[PDB]
């Protein structure tokens, strides 16, 4: 968020998003020119967009539901087990890597 | 959403009241958990540790609040012998 | 005619005026005589405290006055152009 | 499944298991002398469910806020190395505000309960025969 | 200075339990409010919109100075009643400073000094007060959200305090009760307002959400509507503390209630400090350009307020029989022209907004004195009146009556024209002082065409002189029911005063009666100062009319 | 040894009369550049509070009881003691802020300093503190003798971000240095 003190002891998520609306009102915006600070609008549009995620929420809906209706429509040969899933990358199981990976 | 529920269990509980002071106060304290409640969701959200310092510093004054009102009904209650709130 | 001295030390006179009025005490008691140079002269004291800020205040509106002049002056140079 | 939350389980399935053998294993023969208030044998009048006097509740309120500034102390505890010297200067400026407040309680007897259950000032003096 | 005031005034009242320090508590009090009105005035040599200081949670400006400076004189004067004993003996052969500064006059005062008096016997009550002015103050220069709400709880958990200070009073004690229930339900909204600020915005300084919503002032995702409905919610909070309409039906029960000392200082403080903190929130929150944002402004609660205010401050004044319900909507009928000025936000509405918060305090401390002094002065008269014999807490509010007041004019004259000028003046008569500060806001709403409102407030402004008008029919138009105290003058009872000179030596002894008892100096001095300054305002308006001037250029400058 | 860099932080600019200085002085500054009328005025305003108090019981009794006024005293003292000395650390800290007279303060500031940079010592001292904590501590006190009415508040740390471009020093200095070493050249 605006602070810059986040859960873990480190800096806030949103900061960076911050410090940048802040920073470019402050060097387009003054008394001369008004209209300088319609440069911060996609400055500001991103600040709230790393808060809230409304954009980002709308458009894993739309790519989710294109990308269902494909691996639903799409042929099926054989779905590769949890098991195998687990067995990915590890020291001696390569037949299995290579069955999750199709290679 | 439980934030919504919450406030307006204690605002109804303040104003729909008709049972006794003690109770008038309870409600307020019902509201403030409600509002701490949705700065401590919020501030989880946006990675804020400031909004958990707002919440404690609204519990340290929900607390004075409270004992302040303690204290002012039971100086009412030496007078007027009952904190019973009256209908008719 | 407003003198901003002679006005507050006539000033300081009427509230020891309106003071033993509303306290029902004789005006112009002859031990308490002094009361009038005191009130009167504390008067006279804020006066001098006003006439300097009031110097003050000209100044800093006579430096606005000039700064919104100014402004407006360069705003409609830039606009000719 | 955690340890904590079969933690709690289990603490309340044995907070059942022997409620449940007295509710089932044990008579029950309920009636009215043995349903009674307990008076030391005589019945009394019935007056716990009206307003009683309480002798300690000015320690109630004082209670409720040393405990707001005794958990206001906490995170400055898990946080000292960070906090030094700056930090403790703070930390010891609230803890001199709140300690002067509780001077203010010992020194108005605010937490003294009083209970218990002045000498001679009158000289006769003699001055003999009129 | 204002903290370790407090803590130090806190030390030694945590180590007596004597009753008789109170006078010296209070008197004490003053010296340190004088103090900080020199620190404020140090601080006053810069030119700025603002300073953020402390870490950016709070903020200093020309405008949070001068308030502060304010706060500080008002309250030396307000501290005053518990400072100094209402009545006193003068005599002629007591006159001269070498008398005053090099003779003592013995006498019995206990009884005419009222020196075991309840307002004298209160050991916390400037500390408590010093309390209200520390949130008072702090409010003026925050720059935080989370700084706004601790510091109206600071300022509102004491007017709480005070309003309950008198224990053995079942009319404080239910005064006090309502003011905290209603005031804490008034604070759950403020939360609420700063709450949603912070949770659509994801800061907490005022500085960032000005920015915020001055990008958002344009001419899809994120539109900025949380601004101005939480700044709503926000607003309603601070229209129940100055007790502006339709929030307003506490404060007539309130002030009545309690005891007439405190309810000069509950009924004045609070507006100062809001008022003056709500003014920046209205000036760095209007939206320059006309916008969908405009629409939804949060100041128009402010507007409908006053609108609001105007109308029942006034006509529910009309059949008001009790002096200080009378007073209450006197001030809900004032607020609305506060409010009107602060809702048109313009260069002239922020100087009449200005000047008539400043004149409106003193008019209503005038107002507040001249009471309290007439109902020390009825120690020497007397009534057979059932309904002044039916009266409850007689000693906490003396005057409880307009009926009370009847005949004044032939008790004390210039005490009665003293009243009259103040009253005169809260109507808007020429050439008094709250005529100009009503010409200023009405002139300042014609020019922003708010034509509507300026014909409301004068249509609204000449039923409130109705019941203004019946104040004044009671003291000048009638007889008095009081009667000089039949034996206090009696040519047969005199009390014996003495002399004595700088070293316990006699020099004349006295004897006094009645007639020679009157009201104390400190009380006579104050009313006769702001009578003057009401009266004669014409003649010496320059300075302070350039102050607000001056204040204003800063603060709509750059 | 010039830094290439003076402004490191940004800092708020005030509209005042007189140079700037610093916006953040050291306690022990504010004391040393305080002139002999700062004493003056700070004393004669701690004996204003008692001799307030005095005044009203001559004037005014209380009808204290025996020894009520002698308690009230102490308070006033410490009172009137307290608020003299935020009023003689507000005369000085002014003239650093700017917004006071100051002709006295620049030059002996602009002679303390150089001779720091001459020293290779650093220009505000040495630091326990670390590089954060400093700017936390700028940050709470920098122009803070304006809020002493309300909240007083001292600068106890050595810190380096007090809003004035450190250039003037530097380019100042070495100005000293070119002249010495053509000094000792004619010798
Ligand atoms: C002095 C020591 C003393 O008097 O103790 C005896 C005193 C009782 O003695 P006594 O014979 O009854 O006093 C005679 C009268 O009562 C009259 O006693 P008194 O009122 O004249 O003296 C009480 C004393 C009490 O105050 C102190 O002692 C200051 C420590 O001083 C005062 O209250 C007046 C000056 C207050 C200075 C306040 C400075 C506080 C810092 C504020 C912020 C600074 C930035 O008992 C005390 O404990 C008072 C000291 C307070 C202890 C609190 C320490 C915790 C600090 C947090
Ligand atoms: C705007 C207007 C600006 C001003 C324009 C001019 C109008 C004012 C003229 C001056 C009037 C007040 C000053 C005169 C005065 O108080 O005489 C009272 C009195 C005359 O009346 P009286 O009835 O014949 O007195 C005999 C009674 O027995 C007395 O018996 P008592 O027990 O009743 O006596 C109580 C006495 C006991 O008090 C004392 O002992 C006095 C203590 C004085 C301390 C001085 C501290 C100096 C340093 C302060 C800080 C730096 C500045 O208290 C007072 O008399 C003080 C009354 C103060 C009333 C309020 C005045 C200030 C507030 C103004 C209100 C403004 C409202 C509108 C604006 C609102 C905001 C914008 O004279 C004295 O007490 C003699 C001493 C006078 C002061 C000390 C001078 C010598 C100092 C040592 C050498
Ligand atoms: C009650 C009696 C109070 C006694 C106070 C503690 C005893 C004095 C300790 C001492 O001698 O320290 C000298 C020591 C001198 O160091 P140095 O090596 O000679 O010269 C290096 C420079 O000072 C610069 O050195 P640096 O830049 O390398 O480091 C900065 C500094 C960092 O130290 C600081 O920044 C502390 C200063 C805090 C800011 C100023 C706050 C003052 C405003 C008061 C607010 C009142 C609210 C109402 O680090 C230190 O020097 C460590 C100092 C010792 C630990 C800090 C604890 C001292 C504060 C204690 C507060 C007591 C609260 C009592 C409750 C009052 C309310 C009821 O440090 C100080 O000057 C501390 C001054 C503290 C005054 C503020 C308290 C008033
Ligand atoms: C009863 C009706 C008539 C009243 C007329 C007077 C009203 C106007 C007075 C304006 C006033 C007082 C504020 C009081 C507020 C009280 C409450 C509100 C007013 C209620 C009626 C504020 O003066 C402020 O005025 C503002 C606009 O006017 C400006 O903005 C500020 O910059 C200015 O400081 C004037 O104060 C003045 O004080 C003097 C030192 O005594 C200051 O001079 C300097 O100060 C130090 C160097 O700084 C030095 O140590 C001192 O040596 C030097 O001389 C002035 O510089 C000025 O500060
Ligand atoms: C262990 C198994 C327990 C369950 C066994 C089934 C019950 C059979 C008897 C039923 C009738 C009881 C009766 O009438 O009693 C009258 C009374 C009470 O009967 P009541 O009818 O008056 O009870 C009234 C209450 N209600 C209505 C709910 C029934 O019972 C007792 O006083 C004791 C009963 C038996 C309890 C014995 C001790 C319990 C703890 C055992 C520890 C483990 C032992 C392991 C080894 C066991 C041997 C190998
Ligand atoms: C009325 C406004 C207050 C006022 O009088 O300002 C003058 C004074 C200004 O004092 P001052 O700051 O000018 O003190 C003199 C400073 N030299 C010597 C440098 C000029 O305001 C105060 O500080 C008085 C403090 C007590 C106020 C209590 C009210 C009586
Ligand atoms: C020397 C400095 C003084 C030390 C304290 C001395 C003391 O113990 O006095 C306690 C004080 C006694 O006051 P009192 O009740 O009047 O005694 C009987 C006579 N009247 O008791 C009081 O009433 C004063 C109020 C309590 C002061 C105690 C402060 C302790 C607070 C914790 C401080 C540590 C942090």
């Amino acid at each position: 968020m605006a602070s810059g003190y986040g859960l873990n002891g480190g800096p806030s998520r949103c900061f960076p998003f911050w410090q940048e609306l802040l920073a470019c009102y402050v060097t387009n915006s003054s008394e001369d020119n008004p209209d300088g600070k319609n440069k911060c609008i996609p400055v500001m549009e991103d600040y709230y967009e790393c808060l809230h995620h409304r954009k980002e929420a709308a458009r894993v809906r739309a790519l989710q539901a294109a990308y269902r209706e494909a691996e639903a429509k799409k042929l099926q040969e054989n779905p590769p087990t949890a098991g195998q899933i687990r067995n990915l990358g590890l020291l001696n199981k390569e037949e299995d890597t290579k069955k999750v990976h199709c290679a | 959403n439980i934030t919504l529920i919450l406030f307006l269990i204690g605002i109804l509980g303040f104003v729909l009241n008709r049972k006794n002071i003690i109770l008038m106060l309870i409600s307020i304290e019902i509201m403030l958990l409600s509002i701490t409640f949705l700065i401590l969701l919020s501030s989880l959200n946006m990675d804020d540790i400031i909004g958990q310092t707002y919440a404690i510093y609204i519990i340290v004054v929900a607390g004075a609040e409270s004992a302040i009102g303690l204290g002012i009904l039971v100086a009412f209650y030496r007078l007027r012998g009952s904190i019973a709130i009256e209908y008719k | 005619m407003v003198n901003r001295i002679l006005f507050w030390t006539g000033f300081g006179l009427a509230v020891r005026f309106w003071q033993l009025g509303i306290e029902m005490r004789p005006f112009f008691n002859r031990k308490s005589l002094w009361a009038y140079p005191l009130f009167g002269g504390v008067g006279a004291s804020f006066g001098y405290w006003l006439q300097s800020i009031d110097e003050k205040q000209t100044k800093m509106l006579e430096e606005r006055k000039q700064a919104i002049l100014e402004k407006r002056a360069r705003r409609a140079q830039r606009q000719a152009e | 499944m955690s340890a904590m939350s079969i933690y709690i389980i289990f603490v309340s399935i044995i907070a059942i298991l022997f409620l449940a053998i007295d509710l089932i294993f044990a008579p029950h023969n309920p009636y009215k002398e043995k349903l009674s208030a307990f008076e030391c044998g005589f019945h009394s009048f019935s007056q716990s469910r009206s307003p009683f006097n309480i002798s300690f509740f000015i320690y109630g309120l004082v209670f409720l806020l040393l405990d707001l500034e005794i958990l206001l102390l906490y995170p400055f505890a898990v946080s000292e190395y960070v906090n030094s010297a700056y930090g403790l200067a703070a930390a010891l400026i609230f803890i001199g505000i709140i300690t002067i407040g509780f001077v203010y309680e010992l020194g108005h007897d605010a937490l003294k309960v009083h209970s218990r259950q002045l000498k001679s000032s009158v000289v006769i003096s003699y001055l003999g025969n009129i | 200075m204002i903290m370790i005031s407090i803590l130090s005034l806190l030390l030694s009242t945590s180590v007596t339990l004597r009753r008789d320090m109170s006078i010296l508590f209070n008197r004490i009090s003053i010296i340190a409010l004088a103090y900080c009105i020199l620190h404020d005035t140090m601080s006053l040599s810069f030119i700025s919109k603002g300073i953020g200081l402390h870490g950016g949670l709070l903020h200093i400006t020309n405008l949070t100075q001068i308030f502060h400076i304010f706060i500080f004189i008002i309250s030396i004067l307000i501290l005053q009643l518990t400072s100094f004993y209402p009545r006193k003996v003068w005599i002629p052969e007591y006159s001269s400073l070498k008398d005053i500064f090099f003779n003592k006059i013995l006498y019995y005062r206990t009884k005419i000094i009222n020196k075991m008096g309840e307002h004298m016997k209160i050991i916390e009550y400037p500390l408590i007060l010093l309390f209200v002015i520390s949130g008072a103050v702090f409010l003026i220069s925050t720059n935080d959200l989370v700084s706004i709400f601790l510091s109206i709880e600071l300022q509102s958990y004491g007017l709480y305090l005070l309003s309950t200070i008198y224990r053995n009073s079942e009319l404080s004690t239910t005064g006090g009760l309502i003011y905290f229930l209603l005031g804490g339900l008034s604070s759950c909204f403020i939360l609420l307002g700063t709450s949603l600020l912070y949770v659509n915005s994801g800061t907490t300084s005022l500085d960032g959400l000005y920015i915020l919503n001055s990008i958002s002032d344009v001419n899809s995702w994120y539109k900025p509507y949380y601004l101005n409905f939480s700044l709503l919610i926000f607003s309603i909070g601070f229209l129940f503390k100055v007790s502006a309409a339709p929030f307003h039906f506490w404060s007539p029960d309130v002030y009545d209630a309690i005891p007439t000392i405190v309810t000069t200082f509950v009924a004045i403080i609070a507006k100062i400090s809001i008022f003056i903190f709500l003014l920046e929130l209205v000036y760095y929150t209007n939206s320059n350009a006309n916008s969908y944002l405009s629409e939804f402004s949060w100041t128009y609660a402010l507007l409908i307020s006053s609108l609001l205010s105007l109308i029942i401050g006034t006509v529910v004044g009309l059949t008001q029989f009790r002096i200080k319900r009378l007073l209450a909507y006197s001030t809900i009928s004032h607020v609305g022209f506060i409010l009107l000025a602060l809702s048109v936000s313009s260069i002239e509405s922020t100087q009449a907004f200005i000047f008539y918060l400043i004149q409106y305090s003193i008019s209503n401390l005038n107002a507040f004195f001249i009471l309290i002094t007439i109902g020390f002065s009825l120690y020497g008269y007397v009534t057979n009146n059932k309904e002044y014999k039916s009266l409850l807490d007689k000693n906490n509010s003396p005057i409880q009556l307009i009926s009370q007041l009847k005949g004044y004019f032939y008790i004390n004259p210039l005490l009665s024209l003293s009243l009259a000028i103040t009253i005169f003046s809260f109507v808007g008569v020429p050439p008094l002082v709250g005529f100009f500060a009503k010409q200023m806001v009405l002139s300042a709403a014609l020019d922003n065409g708010y034509i509507f409102l300026s014909l409301i407030a004068i249509i609204t402004s000449v039923i409130g002189a109705v019941y203004y008008l019946n104040v004044i029919k009671e003291i000048f138009f009638y007889s008095p029911e009081h009667e000089v105290n039949p034996v206090l003058n009696e040519s047969d009872s005199n009390f014996s005063l003495r002399i004595l000179n700088e070293k316990n030596v006699l020099i004349r002894s006295v004897l006094l009666k009645g007639r020679n008892i009157f009201i104390s100096s400190p009380f006579s001095i104050t009313i006769s100062i702001i009578t003057n300054v009401i009266l004669l305002f014409i003649f010496m308006n320059k300075e302070w009319l350039s102050m607000g001037t001056i204040l204003v250029q800063i603060l709509f400058s750059a | 040894n010039t830094p290439t860099q003076t402004y490191q932080f940004p800092s708020k600019t005030v509209k005042t009369d007189y140079p700037l200085i610093d916006n953040d002085p050291h306690f022990t500054r504010v004391i040393r550049y305080a002139r002999p009328s700062d004493y003056a005025h700070g004393l004669a305003a701690a004996a204003a509070g008692p001799a307030a108090l005095w005044l009203m019981e001559r004037i005014s009794p209380s009808q204290v009881g025996r020894g009520g006024f002698a308690k009230a005293m102490r308070l006033a003292g410490f009172i009137g003691l307290a608020g003299g000395f935020l009023y003689f650390y507000q005369r000085s800290i002014l003239r650093f802020y700017g917004m006071s007279e100051n002709a006295r303060e620049v030059e002996m500031d602009m002679r303390e300093m150089t001779d720091r940079v001459k020293a290779g010592l650093p220009l505000y001292g040495e630091s326990r503190l670390s590089p954060a904590m400093q700017g936390v501590a700028a940050r709470q006190s920098r122009y803070s003798a304006l809020f002493f009415g309300v909240m007083p508040w001292f600068n106890f740390v050595n810190h380096n971000q007090h809003g004035v471009d450190t250039a003037k020093y530097y380019q100042q200095a070495e100005r000293e240095l070119e002249a010495e070493r053509l000094a000792r050249e004619q010798a």
